[PDB]
RNA sequence: CGCCCGUAACGGUC
């Protein structure tokens, strides 16, 4: 829920923030919502949200400062910008997805609606860049496996692996429902839509593997850790960071950073339940 | 870390990404 | 007879 991580933040007036991921400028719309006398600037690797980010700065001039880039290259944005370090009175992390991406078909993140199968969420900005198609179709499958198995959580990965393998060896993987069904293949047409959501919804059996060539073409795991570095640095002491994980690899990622440990910096302030963690630097 | 390498897999993609360009 | 979810006790490699 939105307003309760602006409850976590506790925007006052002359502070300044930063919104690592701005989105649809949701968390963002939200702050100013509850005072206007703040200057949060605004960071996304999204060319399609960075775009609402510099539409609200030309509307919201002395306040909104919007920027583009990953979590990876946040250093250098933000210091070629004019920030020193220990600047932020608080910092904003939601991962995820974006409604855009998600909804959009032409970007291929759904297998809802067809679109390529393309899951970056840096879109055009980088060409060269591979794509979700570009990985099933290229990597073996001991690779393509282990990556659905830690990243996606899928217990199946053998299995989805070599379905991926095989109707490779036929004809290139390009479409998002096109790969939808050679997982949806390894399995008997029962189990298409036998998994249930955490309210009971149905779900599609792809949605797993879906899920982990989203992290592995954007790199959510290793672009978070130095995400997570870069707003320690650029906070100050008595500065708070929330953080929204979205599964048992953001939110272990988070925690042993928060702790400190890679395999006292901070006081850990609030845990609520999509799991929301926030501290604050000392 | 997370087990799977990320730079090893690059290049084993830009192996195949070129040899089709 | 096959699958999925959950649980449980099993064996050679990192
Ligand atoms: N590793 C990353 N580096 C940079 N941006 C990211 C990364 N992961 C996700 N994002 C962006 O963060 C956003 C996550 C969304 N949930 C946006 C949340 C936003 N608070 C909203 O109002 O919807 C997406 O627009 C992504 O483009």
């Amino acid at each position: 829920m939105v307003d309760e991580v602006v409850h976590c933040l506790s925007p006052q007036k002359g502070q300044i923030f930063l919104d690592m991921t701005f989105g649809s400028g949701g968390h963002t719309k939200a702050i100013l919502q509850k005072e206007s006398d703040i200057v949060l600037y605004a960071l996304d690797r999204d060319p399609t949200a960075y775009a609402l980010a510099e539409h609200l700065s030309e509307l919201y001039p002395k306040q909104i400062r919007a920027m583009l880039g990953q979590f990876s290259q946040a250093e250098a944005l933000l210091m070629k910008a004019g920030v020193q370090p220990g600047t932020f009175d608080g910092v904003l992390m939601d991962l995820g997805c974006s409604s855009m991406q998600l909804d959009t078909p032409e970007r291929g993140f759904s297998l809802r609606k067809d679109g390529p199968l393309d899951m970056r969420m840096d879109g055009g900005r980088y060409p060269d860049m591979p794509t979700a198609a570009d990985v099933v179709n290229a990597l073996d499958q001991q690779a393509l496996a282990s990556i659905l198995r830690t990243y996606g959580e899928e217990k199946h990965a053998k299995k989805i692996a070599s379905a991926i393998v095989q109707a490779r060896s036929i004809y290139p993987i390009t479409r998002t429902q096109q790969l939808a069904s050679i997982v949806a293949g390894a399995f008997p047409p029962s189990a298409i839509y036998t998994r249930k959501d955490l309210l009971q919804r149905s779900t599609h059996i792809a949605t797993k593997t879906f899920q982990a060539l989203r992290i592995f073409v954007n790199n959510e795991l290793n672009e978070l850790y130095t995400g997570l570095k870069t707003a320690q640095k650029f906070l100050r002491p008595g500065g708070r960071l929330v953080a929204l994980s979205f599964h048992s690899l953001e939110d272990r990622i988070v925690k042993r950073f928060l702790l400190g440990i890679s395999m006292l910096m901070w006081e850990l302030i609030h845990k609520k339940v999509a799991k929301l963690r926030a501290a604050i630097k000392l | 870390l997370c087990g799977i390498d990320h730079e090893a897999l690059n290049k084993q993609i830009m192996e195949y990404k070129r040899r089709k360009d």
